[PDB]
């Protein structure tokens, strides 16, 4: 079977190196272009340059020229790809391709892919999330459910575990996917809904688990003044 | 080499829909992209499949575009599509394969707990859910002028209900929160627009 297979994925700071490796099988390594190709992400694939691999050429994009390496080790048939001085315009999915099973004259384009390497390039370091209440009020009650949550801001990196009075409240949560801020630092939302009736009489508790910088912080979620 | 591809596309289930490509040597790839996932070469040539690639899926070209026709529409298409010349991509097409009624957006916005307010901070949080299909945008307003600075907005991502759901956090200094008696997070589906409002208390 031809195909790729790519090394894992990478956290990288800023001005770091990253070394992707592409390993091949199921063809003769020599005989085809390794072409690499980065996608950021939501964004179009951007071809970064081709590797000869029969005698270690290379041709580079020229907003690459200087900064990306690619070298090849024929006896194991992997192919790698080094970048330098890393900053957050690096930060995308890398791929390998090549073009092998096509009737094709130009080479390209690329029917064999590697299944991608996730290279993220931050300054963020470890942090445990700092968790704010959001308040049922006037505004969330409707039709006798009231709507509230909490609010946890700021940490790094994924991911966050949200339950609400240690779990024994699971019906009408909505945990939403957390957003990546310009800091570099993660948010996310929580919220649960209620009886508006039951509010007073019961007591509403999230709990956050952030496993990574190892924090438990909880925190209530009761009717402002 | 710019090539050039419509931002969207969509269609219902067993119908067809093609995407055009325009600009020079356009149409000699075609690729789908599953999120996650490497490309999927599917045309080459104009009209060309490799193997493995599926008979519904086709290529022409008429001067200067190329067009990839997919015909009886599954949810397995759904995907980005992108053209290729050479070394160079086209931009990318979404091809949303309507598998579900229209539903609008619900939306709940709060305003800064008075904790994050106490830290010199200030957080609006605008949370979106219960919408199909998976596309929203998201406008802000202090009182009545729109705000720029300050928003991140999430991409859509699928509830276990099949429906999509985002959030837009809004941050503020608590000056500017105070200094306004109001803000707006404005939500737009399919050109029908839900707006929620707070107030500082
Ligand atoms: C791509 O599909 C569109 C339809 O979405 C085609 O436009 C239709 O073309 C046929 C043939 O001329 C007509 O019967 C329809 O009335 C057209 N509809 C519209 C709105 O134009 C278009 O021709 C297709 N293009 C290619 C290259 O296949």
């Amino acid at each position: 079977q031809v195909q790729l297979v790519q090394s894992r994925a990478e956290v990288k700071k800023p001005g770091a190196s990253v070394k992707v490796s592409c390993e091949a099988s199921g063809y003769n390594f020599v005989d085809h272009y390794i072409h690499w190709v980065r996608q950021a992400p939501g964004q179009r694939p951007q071809w970064v340059g081709w590797m000869n691999p029969r005698g270690g050429g290379v041709n580079y994009a020229q907003r690459f020229q200087g900064r990306v390496t690619m070298t090849r080790d024929t006896s194991i048939d992997t192919a790698y790809m080094q970048l330098n001085r890393l900053t957050s315009g690096d930060t995308a999915v890398y791929y390998c391709a090549t073009q092998v099973k096509l009737d094709s004259s130009a080479g390209y384009p690329f029917d064999i892919w590697g299944q991608g390497t996730m290279v993220t390039v931050s300054s963020a370091s470890t942090k445990g999330p700092s968790v704010f209440p959001l308040a049922p009020s006037s505004k969330s009650t409707s039709g006798g459910t009231a709507a509230l949550g909490c609010l946890v801001k700021d940490y790094f990196p994924e991911p966050v575990t949200v339950s609400w009075n240690s779990g024994a409240l699971t019906s009408g949560v909505h945990t939403f996917p957390a957003v990546l801020q310009s800091s570099g630092l993660y948010s996310l939302s929580s919220v649960v809904t209620v009886p508006s009736s039951s509010l007073g009489t019961q007591t509403y508790i999230c709990n956050v688990n952030h496993k990574p910088s190892n924090t438990k912080v909880d925190k209530k979620v009761e009717p402002k003044s | 080499s710019a090539l050039t591809q419509p931002r969207s596309v969509s269609g219902s289930p067993g119908q067809s829909v093609n995407i055009s490509c325009t600009g020079a040597y356009s149409g000699l790839g075609w690729y789908q992209q599953h999120p996650g996932r490497a490309p999927k070469l599917i045309i080459y040539e104009v009209n060309r499949r490799p193997s493995g690639v599926s008979d519904r899926f086709s290529g022409s070209k008429s001067g200067n575009t190329a067009s990839l026709t997919i015909s009886g529409l599954r949810t397995e298409d759904e995907a980005d599509y992108f053209c290729s010349a050479f070394e160079y991509f086209g931009e990318g097409t979404k091809l949303t394969v309507l598998s579900q009624p229209k539903a609008a957006p619900s939306v709940t916005l709060f305003p800064p707990s008075s904790e994050e307010l106490q830290a010199n901070k200030a957080t609006l949080v605008c949370l979106i859910s219960d919408f199909y299909p998976g596309a929203v945008t998201v406008a802000w307003k202090a009182d009545s002028s729109p705000v720029k600075a300050g928003v991140e907005t999430t991409t859509p991502s699928k509830q276990s209900n099949n429906k999509y759901a985002a959030s837009s956090y809004l941050s503020l200094t608590p000056e500017q929160w105070k200094s306004h008696k109001s803000y707006s997070c404005q939500v737009t589906h399919e050109g029908s627009t839900v707006e929620k409002t707070v107030a500082p208390t």
